[PDB]
């Protein structure tokens, strides 16, 4: 046989990208995984250049940043890729969710990958709050003093688990210095469940958009969807550049240029746009033991969708009801997202307590009953009796 | 090493699907075709259908959300303004 | 042929896409200097030295 | 030479709109000038500004100064 | 909230450098420095700007070791353990006018004037607000609004009131390249002087994009055609049905 096979190393690249059989009629929506791959990729590789100028320390944290802006030659270009990377990098992981949930990717017998990912959500979710805390902005104080002291309200073990975290009675030096630590490993165990999540989509294949099975008529990777892979590389690649040189700072907060000051508090206290929705979901829930609950329970309730959805189709392509509901949910995520940023006022606090309501009988009351409907309809709709 | 569990895909040659019989296929080679004869007849009819027989999907959805945000924005106006301070002490209770 | 002059020979299809590019690079960055600072002409350091000279 | 944004927001003052709005500043500035020699000193809990009046002439002014102001600054 | 605790929204002016290829008006940036010695350093600093920086972009080489040499600097003790001082250099930064903050409170009845050198990217606006909150004092507050002695009215400021005064008055400062100094004036080279020290890198980054933004609009025009030349005989393809005979 040819060398790409019988070689021991060579093998998994041309069993995974070279000889690969794909679904012959899959869209551009499919092209999302691997802008994820080149994503990661990009994080990391900016994130050890700037790690050989920075220091960690709570006095020199805030200085070693404009050290890198000012000093360092193209630092400019390694912290503005680095921090609007960090943007993209969420953008197309929210498109690649969707997708899932759209054609049913999430079903029988792919459920393991579904899981895998929802793993890697949440670590990408953890990896971002602690690059945030590096720069010690008054952003970045003030923010990483509200979401560790929800956890003191865990019964019994609560107010030893957040002096644990702090290394102290507050926000302080050794807090800053085991957070630049953490930030440090976390994208090293992201990549190490990318792996897993490949070796499960290699057992089954993909899906394609119509639904059905994809093994009638098969194409192999190499030179077809390489080449189209090649479209959406370059058109990242230009938006991306569009924003690191010409609007270098639109998605991001003119506080964070302040220096953390702990006696010192902001007018208002915003996240990034892309961690909005889940902020207005804990903002919802007056109690705030419930709240924190609450506010985990929105990324588990992912896994409930094989078992919540009863319909012998798999996708949405040809059915109407679940169509319209899908893009219910969309812009019921918008509307969280916009509701988070807001103050606490009348009358976008129950505008936020109604759209948290929808957001989960999406999952656990409307997928349920839609889908028993729409498998009677299809039935007596032909069915002479 | 050991043999696999079972799956729903195979490989070239095995690839798991029913036995076929009785279609034939064609095709020409790339380098004997019109270069780029795209842009017209779909950008005529083709990009246009292809939305606007779902369009309705997406913008009826679109628009109930942006009549709910649009209408709670101009009320949190009226309520810090001068002349809705009184309503504003009711709702605040 | 001109394919066969250009492009069959792989071991400078390599090597004239490698050769080309790095011509490629002192000329486009003259090109787009010098229509970057004409466009911004009476504005920059150079243009104030010239006459802050008193 | 004179100030240049002194001149554009007087000019702007004495159009048909800005008339208008002037006026309705100076209605507002009375009615806190009878308010003030009552009993209601530290009363009431209550008492009226004209920070809305003034805020809706300045926001008139600034669209109509702002996109001509600096061709006359060198 | 009101609109009086938000604050007034700044309007947007034609600054020559907004617009993907414009660089900065250095003449602007040199007269904005004088501005700044002449009245903001009596209160403010510019702790993350160093002399060097200036050489080339508004002074010449041998300006700024003048300037520089009107300072003076720490220096290493000498061979018994005493301290010395010594002028400034091109690597010292530029000094602010107060030793620490408790001396800087004292001096401005307990407010803190903050450093000037990120302040354009530390607020929401940018520099149409440093532009608006300089010449916007009225002559007197609206009626109603009873000031805490000590404090200044500006409806741009968060709240209304402002504990700095105004600073700028016409003819003030002697220009050397003969401009008038109204107050307009002063307060549009001084905003341009300050995006410079927020912004160092503003020039060099619009040019490389230049560059940037061109290569990656040729690959991805390329991408297209060769994607669609290679997928012809896919797209083209026809497909027959004939039912086989039965018995078999
Ligand atoms: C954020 C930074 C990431 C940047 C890259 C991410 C790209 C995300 C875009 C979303 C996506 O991936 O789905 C795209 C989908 C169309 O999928 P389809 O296969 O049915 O269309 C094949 C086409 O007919 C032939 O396309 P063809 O291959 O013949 O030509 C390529 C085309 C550009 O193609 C692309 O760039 C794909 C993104 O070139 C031209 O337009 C020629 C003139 C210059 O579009 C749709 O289904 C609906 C259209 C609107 C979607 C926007 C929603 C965004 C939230
Ligand atoms: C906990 C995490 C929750 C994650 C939630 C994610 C929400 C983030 C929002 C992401 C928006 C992505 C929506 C689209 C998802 C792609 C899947 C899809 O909808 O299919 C494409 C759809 C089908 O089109 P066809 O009918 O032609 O194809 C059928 C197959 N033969 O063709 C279409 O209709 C495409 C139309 C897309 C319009 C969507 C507008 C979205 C606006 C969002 C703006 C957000 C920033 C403000
Ligand atoms: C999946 C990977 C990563 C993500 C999502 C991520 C995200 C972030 C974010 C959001 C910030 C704050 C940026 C800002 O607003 O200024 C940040 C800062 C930082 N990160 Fe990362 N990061 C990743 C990987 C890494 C790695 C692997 C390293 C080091 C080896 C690193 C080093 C740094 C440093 C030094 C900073 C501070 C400098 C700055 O503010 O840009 N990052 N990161
Ligand atoms: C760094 C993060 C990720 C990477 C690199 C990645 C990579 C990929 C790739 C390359 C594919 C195959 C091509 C494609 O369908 O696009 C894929 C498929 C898939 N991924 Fe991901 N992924 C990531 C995160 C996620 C997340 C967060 C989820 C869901 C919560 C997820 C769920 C899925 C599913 C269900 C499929 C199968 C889709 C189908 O077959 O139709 N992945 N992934
Ligand atoms: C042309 C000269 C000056 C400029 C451009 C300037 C600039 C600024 C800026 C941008 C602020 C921040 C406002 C904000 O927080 O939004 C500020 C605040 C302040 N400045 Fe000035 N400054 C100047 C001169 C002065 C002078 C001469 C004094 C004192 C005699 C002074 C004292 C203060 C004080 C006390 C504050 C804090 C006010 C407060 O927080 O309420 N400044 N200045
Ligand atoms: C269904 O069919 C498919 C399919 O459709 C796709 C898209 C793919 C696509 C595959 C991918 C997208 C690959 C996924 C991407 C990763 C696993 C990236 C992992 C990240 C890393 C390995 C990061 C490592 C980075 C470094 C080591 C850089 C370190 C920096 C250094 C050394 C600085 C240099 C130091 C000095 C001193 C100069 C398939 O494999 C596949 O088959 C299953
Ligand atoms: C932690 C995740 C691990 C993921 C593994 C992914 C695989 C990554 C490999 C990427 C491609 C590497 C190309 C290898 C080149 C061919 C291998 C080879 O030359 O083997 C040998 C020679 O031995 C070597 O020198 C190994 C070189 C070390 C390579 C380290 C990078 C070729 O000779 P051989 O005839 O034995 O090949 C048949 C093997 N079954
Ligand atoms: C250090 O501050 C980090 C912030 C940030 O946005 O990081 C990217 C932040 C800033 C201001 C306010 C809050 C901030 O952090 C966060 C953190 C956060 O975390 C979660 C997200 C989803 C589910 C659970 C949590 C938690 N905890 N959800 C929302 N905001």
């Amino acid at each position: 046989m040819a060398f790409r096979k019988s070689n021991v190393y060579l093998s998994l690249v041309n069993s995974y990208i070279i000889d690969s059989p794909q679904p012959s009629s899959i869209n551009y929506w499919w092209n999302m995984g691997s802008l994820l791959g080149l994503c990661l990729v990009i994080q990391i590789v900016t994130g050890i250049f700037m790690a050989m100028h920075y220091s960690s320390n709570i006095e020199l944290a805030f200085s070693s940043v404009e050290h890198i802006m000012r000093d360092v030659h193209n630092g400019y270009i390694l912290r503005y890729l680095h921090a609007n990377g960090a943007s993209f990098f969420f953008m197309v992981m929210f498109m690649h969710m969707a997708k899932g949930l759209y054609y049913g990717s999430y079903r029988s017998p792919r459920v393991t990958l579904w899981n895998v990912g929802v793993i890697i959500f949440i670590l990408t979710i953890a990896t971002a709050f602690l690059g945030y805390c590096c720069v010690y902005g008054q952003m970045s104080h003030w923010g990483a003093t509200v979401i560790t002291n929800l956890f003191s309200a865990i019964p019994f073990v609560g107010n030893d688990i957040v002096s644990w975290l702090w290394g102290g009675f507050s926000v302080s030096n050794p807090t800053i210095q085991r957070f630049f630590a953490l930030h440090y490993l976390v994208p090293f165990i992201i990549a190490a469940m990318v792996i897993m999540h490949l070796m499960a989509l290699h057992i089954h294949g993909s899906s394609n958009p119509l639904g059905i099975t994809g093994n009638l008529d098969r194409i192999p990777m190499h030179s077809y969807f390489i080449f189209k892979d090649l479209v959406t590389v370059f058109l990242f690649m230009l938006i991306l550049a569009l924003f690191v040189f010409y609007s270098p700072n639109t998605l991001g907060h003119p506080d964070n240029y302040i220096p953390g000051n702990p006696l010192v508090t902001p007018a208002s206290i915003v996240p990034e746009w892309y961690l909005l929705p889940f902020y207005a979901i804990l903002r919802s829930i007056p109690d705030k033991l419930l709240g924190v609950i609450t506010m985990f329970a929105a990324i588990l309730v992912l896994l409930v969708l094989p078992f919540t959805d009863r319909s012998v189709v798999r996708g949405n392509t040809f059915k109407v009801l679940s169509k319209f509901f899908f893009f219910i949910f969309v812009f019921n995520f918008v509307l969280l997202g916009q509701i988070g940023a807001c103050h606490v006022e009348v009358p976008y606090v129950l505008m936020g307590q109604i759209a948290t309501f929808i957001y989960f009988a999406y999952f656990l009351i409307i997928v349920p009953v839609i889908s028993t409907i729409e498998n009677v309809l299809f039935y007596i709709g032909r069915v002479n009796k | 090493g050991p043999p696999s569990g079972k799956t729903y895909m195979g490989w070239w040659g095995h690839m798991g699907g029913p036995k076929q019989k009785g279609i034939t296929s064609y095709a020409v080679s790339p380098y004997a075709q019109k270069p780029l004869q795209g842009i017209f007849h779909n950008a005529v009819f083709n990009s246009f259908r292809r939305f606007k027989s779902q369009f309705l999907y997406v913008l009826i959805p679109a628009g109930i959300y942006w009549y709910w945000w649009k209408n709670g924005n101009e009320y949190n106006e009226f309520l810090y303004s001068k002349a809705g301070r009184e309503e504003l002490e009711r709702v605040n209770v | 042929s001109l394919y066969k002059t250009f492009f069959k020979r792989n071991a400078v299809f390599v090597g004239t896409i490698f050769a080309g590019a790095f011509v490629f690079q002192t000329v486009f960055d003259t090109a787009i200097t010098s229509w970057y600072e004409n466009h911004n002409k009476g504005k920059l350091w150079k243009d104030v030295k010239a006459r802050i000279a008193a | 030479v004179t100030d240049q944004l002194e001149d554009l927001r007087e000019h702007f003052k004495n159009t048909e709109e800005g008339k208008a709005l002037v006026h309705h500043y100076e209605e507002c500035a009375e009615r806190v000038k009878i308010q003030q020699q009552q009993p209601g000193y530290a009363d009431l809990e209550h008492k009226e500004d004209c920070v809305e009046e003034f805020f809706h002439l300045q926001h008139y002014l600034d669209t109509a100064t702002a996109p001509r102001l600096f061709d006359k600054l060198k | 909230m009101t609109a009086a605790e938000h604050g007034l929204h700044a309007p947007a002016y034609a600054w020559s450098h907004n617009g993907p290829f414009e660089t900065f008006d250095h003449a602007s940036i040199r007269r904005g420095y004088q501005v700044y010695r002449e009245v903001c350093a009596a209160c403010h600093s510019l702790d993350r700007v160093a002399w060097r920086t200036l050489v080339g972009v508004s002074h010449t080489n041998e300006e700024v070791r003048n300037m520089a040499e009107e300072f003076e600097y720490d220096d290493e003790p000498d061979e018994q353990g005493n301290p010395k001082k010594r002028p400034g250099k091109l690597s010292d930064y530029i000094p602010g006018p107060y030793p620490n903050e408790q001396a800087a409170r004292a001096a401005n009845q307990g407010a803190l004037p903050p450093d000037l050198s990120l302040i354009v990217k530390a607020r929401h606006g940018g520099c149409d607000y440093i532009f608006s909150l300089l010449t916007g004092y009225p002559d007197e507050p609206p009626a109603g609004v009873a000031l805490p002695p000590g404090s200044n009215y500006n409806p741009y400021f968060p709240g209304g009131s402002i504990a700095m005064a105004r600073v700028l008055f016409d003819d003030m400062v002697e220009y050397e390249d003969g401009t008038p100094a109204t107050t307009s004036q002063m307060a549009k080279d001084v905003t341009t002087f300050l995006n410079w020290c927020a912004e160092p890198e503003h020039d060099e980054r619009k040019r490389l994009g230049l560059k940037t933004v061109i290569i990656l609009s040729s690959l991805y025009l390329l991408s297209i055609w060769v994607k669609k030349f290679k997928w012809a005989g896919i797209k083209t393809r026809k497909f027959v049905f004939n039912p086989p005979k039965p018995r078999k």
